[PDB]
């Protein structure tokens, strides 16, 4: 573990970037979107969510009618995410294995020391105690060409893994954007559904949102006409 | 799998833990049929030889050579070699089959042998001990030489020529006696091409011509011209050979093989698992043939679930319950009739809030490796062997400070969205 | 004199059946285009080795002759058809001007309206010769249009050749060190090829 | 010459002069994307070593890079099932259009399934017939009967129910009202669909028709897939032709170096092949794990494309 290999602190502090999710969270909930625009302006929390509900072609009334069951099943699909994120680790497969990813590839490169690419040990104080300079030299440029093509490798997979995972920060960067500080029309963009809105929560290595979504429920059919005619003319909505 | 995992804790999901390979049943051997052999009749069984004294040699090329019979042979009383043995010089070939021939008193010609002593080696028939093969001797009283003597033979560079007509008679034994001896060293002179029968349809390994490799042999359809004796695929690989003996063509198939996947539940819920044999055929390694491979110790199941483990080609297997692994075409999900016509409309008369939770990967572990205490662990001596290298330590230092930097960004792209740290009300 | 040598001189490079697809290899080839001098002989160079032909309807071509001094010194390659069968030898030959028609040894063996066609080479001491027939209509140059030589002679006779002569319409051409992409077609015959150094379109 | 970059064209501006389209085309633009690779994975010690011992013990001086090589691979191989999976897979039930097709006179019959063939599309199979050692090429989970499902399916919701199957359950709507919706949608007032409704399905029903001869006519259209299988033939066909490769060996063939030579000195030999193959491996996967980077880039722009202009109605302009 000692071996050159260092791990770094970020510049934010597991504590910053929960002031930050706060200050995100504090913001679209006493303001909406218009802290991502401007200055913050404050609104009341049922007034922004009828300017969600408008956003999605549900018109204002649908809200204020339903105000007591809509703000129940929001309190309640929260609580069946504390129970699901309780229940089992299984939902943070994505950061779970990106820290994995990391410990395999570091171990990878630690275990790798240990190999003898060719020398008589792949311990550098054997080679250095039992053989003298001219015999030494060949046996050591065994190893550090062995050990320079495996700090290669995982400095080559590491670039790869960090587009990678700069390609899901661009990503997770415009679903700030887009879902928290706005209100997506994107399908499928702010999770399945007619997004309404979403909260960031901070986790390690990376972020989760919980995606506020209208999904239409409990359809009757009826019989339809594009168009109706009355004193001869064609009237549509 | 535990072993694969350096675990003794199996998650569930499906593992290549070792690779199957189809071993060779047999060994072939083909060769063309065996022909110019060199004739070492004029050699051993002619009606009469060279002096021994005053003999010289000659090279037999563009030949096979009677070696596998002479390292068995009657034709000599004695024999010794310079060089290998004559078993050995039966599996080599030479630039040429250097050979001499000749009539002697039996002792005088054992002053001839290679890498023997006396007046014959030194020079009258010169036998250094760099003579690089074999040579052989019997006794000939009745045929090398008269009733008055060795008339018919000599005593005293390498097989040639102190000499002078021989003293041998003969009533001596073989020793003292007149005797007949021929001598050899060491492409275009080889021993003779022992081949094998033909095994079609096994997996074998085998020689054709040289060509070598493990397969299996088919009876093909290909037209060789006449002078061709390979074949190969677009990539070099050998895809077919013209049998030297019989002059069909043998299209070649590799040996199966293929990823050998086991299937488990955690090892929290069971110890039993299933075996895919990836790409293999079920008649080469329950068991049951998908089109991903042969699958062994799964049930195969005609109903259709959620991919549980993906086998490929549209199974999947999990397990069920009075417990077993299930194998089955995956459930794509159940299938739906959208009750359409051009005037029905179907209009949703609630909602369900849905709190849809996503989860999204923004920073590594920021990671530094000093690639000079890696490499060289602090050794002085190491660490000067590392600068012939020149910038690469330097570019890998500042490849992963660009990858740690930048995930301070990602972090920072993501969360400092916000300007002001805005605070909820009590 | 010279003619042009068009597309002629290409052979089966190697003993491999290959179909339907292209295959490019470096080897000593007639290159595309090149001229090559016409006869009516003396003893010539053989450089890299040979592309010889002849335009034919009566056989007065019979053989050739190969070596460093093709003359008494040192072991040199007689080649002599004489229509019961082929002979070749590499004695230490004397002779005339040759052995032609008034119409120590170390190895020996055994075997207008057409164009006999033939290539010599020598690669780490196996000598090589090629050939093809074909029926014709011009007499006064090499045909143009393409048909691959095939290989009748491989001997490891281990001989270093500089000059040859034939013995008594015919056309002599060198080989040189080129790329060539070969087309083998669904029967695994040469049908085309490219002289890769011959044009920037051949690149 | 020097280029030009098109057409000049002074726009006839002025402070109250504009210009209102009194006509439309329903124009019908393909787009092809990647999705997948070909799922490879080689058997590193086969591919280097040839199923020859010699050979593989002195791979084993190199540790863990004939296994990291698998993990690598095995990562793409798995990523090439989840690209294929986040594109298709978008849809919660499998459903199926009516048996009448009284969609106001627009004609899916070229793009909706044929039972008489898999059960494709017509220009599914245009597109189907226009794209043409220890490596082993692994099949993808989804067979292509089942990606075509996914796409039926899809079809079939996007036809029978509008956008409602992305956000919910389907809910079945005209094909002519859906239309109108989507008019709306580009704010084009919705009688101007009701009004030239033949017309408009026309011009798609012709649209559709210049798919099938533009398919039929050229390859060129498919140059995207074409490149994707091009280049995995030529990065397996690449790493093929370096077995044939010497790296400073005595030869390329590993049973001449083991007859040649004594064992201390085959062991030197083979290490330079073991080098080479070894080297040659690792540029393949890393050319592998960018050009899947490149493909998943793709799968997830293909996948967002599913999302917004199948399920949906992008208002992103292009
Ligand atoms: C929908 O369009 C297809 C062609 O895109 C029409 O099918 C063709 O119909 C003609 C006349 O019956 C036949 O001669 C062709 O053989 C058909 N082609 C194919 C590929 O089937 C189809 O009739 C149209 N359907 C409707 C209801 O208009
Ligand atoms: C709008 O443009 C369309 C073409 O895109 C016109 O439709 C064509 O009309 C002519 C007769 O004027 C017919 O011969 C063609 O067959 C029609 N084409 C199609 C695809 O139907 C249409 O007339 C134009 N409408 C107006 C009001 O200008
Ligand atoms: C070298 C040689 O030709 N040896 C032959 C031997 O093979 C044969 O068996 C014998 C007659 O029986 O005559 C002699
Ligand atoms: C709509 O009506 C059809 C029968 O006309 C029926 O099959 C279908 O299930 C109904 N759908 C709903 C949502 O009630
Ligand atoms: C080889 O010998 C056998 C008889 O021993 C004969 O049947 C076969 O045709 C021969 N093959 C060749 C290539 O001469
Ligand atoms: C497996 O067992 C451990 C305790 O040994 C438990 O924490 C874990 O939740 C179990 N997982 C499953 C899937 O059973
Ligand atoms: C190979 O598998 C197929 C089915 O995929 C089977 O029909 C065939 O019998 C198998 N081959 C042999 C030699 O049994
Ligand atoms: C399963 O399907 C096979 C044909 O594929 C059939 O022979 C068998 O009877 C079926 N069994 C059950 C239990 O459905
Ligand atoms: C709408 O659905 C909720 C449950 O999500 C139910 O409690 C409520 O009574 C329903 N309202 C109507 C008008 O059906
Ligand atoms: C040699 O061949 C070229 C055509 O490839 C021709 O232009 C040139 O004149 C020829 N040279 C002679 C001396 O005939
Ligand atoms: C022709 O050559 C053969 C050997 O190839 C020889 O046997 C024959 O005697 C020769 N005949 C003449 C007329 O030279
Ligand atoms: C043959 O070679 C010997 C030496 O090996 C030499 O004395 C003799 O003159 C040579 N004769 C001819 C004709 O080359
Ligand atoms: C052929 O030439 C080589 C040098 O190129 C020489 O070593 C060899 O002895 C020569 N052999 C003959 C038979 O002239
Ligand atoms: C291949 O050769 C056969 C005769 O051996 C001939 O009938 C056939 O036409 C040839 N096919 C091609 C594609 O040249």
């Amino acid at each position: 573990k000692f071996n050159g290999l260092t791990v770094l602190p970020p510049l934010l502090t597991d504590e910053m970037i929960a002031q930050y999710t706060s200050a995100l969270l504090a913001g679209t909930i006493t303001s909406g979107w218009t802290f991502g625009a401007g200055a913050a302006l404050q609104i009341p929390f049922a007034m922004q969510m009828a300017y969600r509900f408008n956003g999605i072609g549900v018109t204002q009334n649908v809200l204020y009618e339903n105000q007591k069951l809509i703000a129940n099943q929001f309190n309640s699909a929260i609580g069946k995410i504390q129970d699901s994120l309780s229940s089992t680790a299984s939902a943070l497969g994505k950061l779970q294995d990106v820290v994995n990813q990391n410990a395999q590839a570091l171990n990878t490169l630690v275990k790798q020391l240990s190999s003898n690419f060719g020398a008589i040990s792949s311990v550098l104080n054997d080679i250095l105690s039992r053989l003298d300079k001219v015999e030494a030299e060949v046996q050591i440029d065994r190893l550090i060409t062995g050990r320079l093509q495996s700090l290669q490798t995982y400095v080559t997979q590491q670039l790869i893994r960090a587009a990678e995972i700069r390609a899901s920060a661009n990503l997770a960067a415009t679903k700030m954007s887009e879902c928290v500080l706005g209100q997506s029309k994107r399908v499928d963009f702010c999770g399945k559904g007619y997004h309404l809105m979403s909260f960031p929560q901070s986790a390690p290595h990376g972020v989760v949102f919980l995606h506020v979504t209208y999904v239409p429920a409990q359809e009757k059919n009826f019989t339809t006409a594009p168009a109706i005619c009355h004193d001869g003319k064609a009237h549509f909505p | 799998t535990k072993c694969t995992l350096k675990s003794f804790t199996v998650e569930k999901g499906i593992y290549q833990t070792s690779n199957f390979r189809v071993q060779p049943t047999e060994s072939i051997v083909r060769f063309p049929n065996i022909t110019n052999l060199c004739p070492f009749g004029e050699v051993f069984n002619a009606t009469r030889f060279a002096s021994v004294y005053a003999w010289n040699r000659k090279r037999i090329s563009n030949c096979v050579a009677d070696y596998s019979v002479l390292y068995n042979s009657a034709s000599f009383s004695t024999f010794k070699c310079y060089g290998v043995s004559p078993t050995k010089l039966n599996d080599l070939c030479f630039t040429n089959v250097y050979a001499d021939s000749f009539v002697i008193r039996g002792d005088e010609v054992r002053q001839i042998a290679p890498g023997q002593t006396g007046k014959i080696a030194d020079y009258n028939y010169k036998l250094p001990d760099d003579f690089t093969g074999c040579v052989i001797a019997w006794n000939s009283n009745n045929l090398d030489s008269k009733v008055g003597g060795n008339y018919n033979y000599l005593y005293r560079k390498p097989f040639e020529r102190p000499l002078q007509s021989y003293g041998f008679q003969p009533t001596n034994g073989v020793g003292y006696q007149p005797y007949r001896v021929v001598v050899l060293s060491f492409a275009t002179v080889c021993g003779p091409k022992k081949s094998t029968n033909l095994v079609k349809n096994k997996c074998v390994n085998f020689n054709f011509n040289g060509l070598t490799g493990t397969g299996v042999l088919t009876e093909s359809n290909k037209k060789f011209l006449p002078f061709q004796q390979f074949g190969r695929d677009i990539a070099d690989t050998t895809d077919a050979v013209r049998d030297p003996q019989t002059l069909e063509i043998l299209d070649i198939t590799p040996c199966s093989f293929g990823g050998v996947s086991v299937i488990t539940p955690g090892t929290n819920t069971s110890n039993q698992v299933a075996v895919l044999y990836q790409g293999v055929n079920c008649t080469e390694v329950n068991v049951f043939q998908t089109r991903a491979g042969c699958l062994i110790g799964a049930e195969h199941v005609n109903n259709s679930y959620e991919c549980d483990i993906p086998i490929g080609a549209g199974i999947c297997a999990s397990y069920q319950t009075s417990q077993s692994i299930i194998a089955y075409t995956m459930s794509l999900g159940a299938e739906n009739s959208v009750a359409y016509s051009n005037n029905s409309i179907a209009i949703p008369t609630n909602f369900t809030i849905s709190v849809t939770t996503e989860i999204l990967p923004v920073s590594m572990t920021k990671t530094s490796v000093d690639c000079t205490m890696y490499i060289c662990g602090d050794s002085t001596e190491c660490s000067n062997l590392l600068l012939q290298y020149g910038s690469f330590c330097t570019q890998l230092n500042r490849a992963l400070t660009g990858i740690a930097v930048e995930q301070d960004k990602n972090t920072q792209e993501v969360f400092a969205q916000v300007k002001q740290i805005y605070k909820t009300p009590p | 004199a010279y003619t042009n040598s068009f597309t002629r001189g290409v052979y089966y490079p190697d003993k491999v059946f290959r179909s339907s697809v292209l295959h490019s290899t470096q080897d000593l080839f007639l290159p595309f285009f090149s001229n090559v001098t016409w006869f009516h002989n003396p003893v010539l160079p053989f450089n890299d080795g040979v592309y010889f032909a002849s335009t034919e309807k009566s056989n007065i071509i019979r053989g050739w002759i190969f070596g460093t001094t093709l003359d008494s010194k040192t072991q040199s390659l007689l080649i002599v058809n004489n229509a019961t069968n082929v002979v070749i030898k590499v004695c230490e030959f004397q002779f005339c001007n040759d052995p032609f028609l008034g119409v120590n040894c170390t190895f020996e063996y055994v075997s207008f309206k057409n164009l006999r066609e033939f290539v010599f080479k020598n690669i780490d001491g196996y000598f090589k010769i090629y050939s093809k027939h074909t029926p014709i209509n011009l007499v006064r140059d090499l045909p143009q249009g393409f048909s691959a030589l095939e290989p009748l002679v491989d001997l490891p006779i281990g001989i270093n050749i500089t000059r040859f002569q034939t013995l008594l319409a015919y056309y002599v051409g060198y080989l040189q060190p080129r790329t060539f992409l070969l087309k083998y077609n669904e029967n695994g015959t040469i049908t085309d090829a490219v002289d890769c150094a011959l044009d920037p379109l051949s690149e | 010459y020097t280029m030009s970059l098109g057409a000049e064209n002074s726009v006839a501006y002025s402070n109250n002069s504009i210009a209102i389209p009194t006509n439309f085309t329903i124009s019908v633009t393909t787009e092809i994307l990647p999705v997948s690779m070909t799922k490879t994975s080689v058997d590193c010690t086969m591919y280097i070593c040839g199923d020859s011992t010699e050979c593989s013990n002195l791979l084993l001086q190199y540790g863990s890079f004939c296994t990291q090589l698998n993990r690598a691979l095995t990562g793409i191989a798995v990523e090439q099932d989840k690209n294929t999976q986040e594109v298709f897979a978008q849809v919660k039930q499998i459903y199926k259009t009516p048996p009448i097709k009284d969609f106001g006179g627009f004609n899916f019959s070229q793009i909706l399934p044929d039972p008489s063939k898999s059960k494709r599309s017509f220009i599914e199979d245009l597109l189907f017939n226009k794209v043409t050692n220890g490596l082993t090429v692994l099949p993808p989970l989804l067979t292509d009967e089942m990606i075509a499902q996914y796409t039926s399916a899809l079809l079939a919701g996007t036809i029978t129910s509008g956008w409602t199957f992305g956000a919910g359950a389907a809910l079945q709507i005209p094909f002519a009202m859906q239309m109108a919706y989507r008019f709306n949608g580009i704010g084009v007032t919705q009688n101007v669909l009701y009004e030239n409704q033949k017309l408009i399905a026309n011009q798609f029903n012709s649209a559709i028709g210049k798919i099938q001869d533009s398919l039929s006519s050229t390859a060129s259209a498919l140059g995207k897939l074409q490149d994707v299988v091009n280049q995995n033939a030529q990065a397996l066909n690449t790493l093929v032709k370096q077995l044939s490769s010497n790296f400073g060996a005595i030869s390329s063939v590993l049973n001449d170096i083991l007859s040649r030579l004594d064992k201390v000195e085959a062991e030197v030999q083979i290490d330079r092949l073991i080098t080479g193959r070894l080297q040659s491996l690792q540029t393949y996967v890393t050319q592998q794990l960018i050009r899947a980077a490149e493909i998943r880039a793709s799968a997830n722009l293909a996948a967002t494309k599913m999302s917004e202009c199948v399920l949906g109605q992008s208002k992103r302009v292009d």
